[PDB]
């Protein structure tokens, strides 16, 4: 059904406290130097393998979205997200989940 | 389209939230 902006910001609100149980967990089992979980305002990016892409479904939440497709980010050998080339921002790229990207 | 409210809200977490530009 045609979901308002105060029932989509409500979604994101309760996802972002999702994120935030992930994340305190995590930090209360430690191990090894993968990238954290971290939300980002629209989702809760999970732990990454240093090294590779790491691919998260479009929520499903988010009504404009493509449920079918994923977001991505890049994990580096150091355990944090990658930035974007000449930019102080962390590379994500949400091209699949939204028709105008 | 639907909310254009909700649809431009989320125009903006895209914006700033889509990096690889
Ligand atoms: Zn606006």
């Amino acid at each position: 059904d045609v979901m308002t902006k105060e029932e989509q910001i409500f979604l994101l609100h309760r996802a972002q406290a999702q994120c935030e149980k992930r994340l305190k967990e995590v930090l209360q089992r430690p191990a090894g130097r993968p990238c954290l979980p971290e939300w980002d305002h629209i989702l809760c990016w999970p732990l990454g393998a240093p090294g590779e892409v790491v691919a998260v479904p479009c929520p499903d939440y988010i009504y404009d979205f493509n449920h079918k497709g994923h977001a991505y980010r890049r994990c580096d050998r150091n355990g944090s997200w990658e930035l974007v080339p000449g930019h102080n921002r962390t590379w994500a790229n949400y091209s699949e989940c939204v028709k105008f990207l | 389209i639907q909310d254009l409210r909700r649809r431009f809200f989320l125009h903006h977490l895209i914006a700033e939230x889509h990096t690889a530009e």
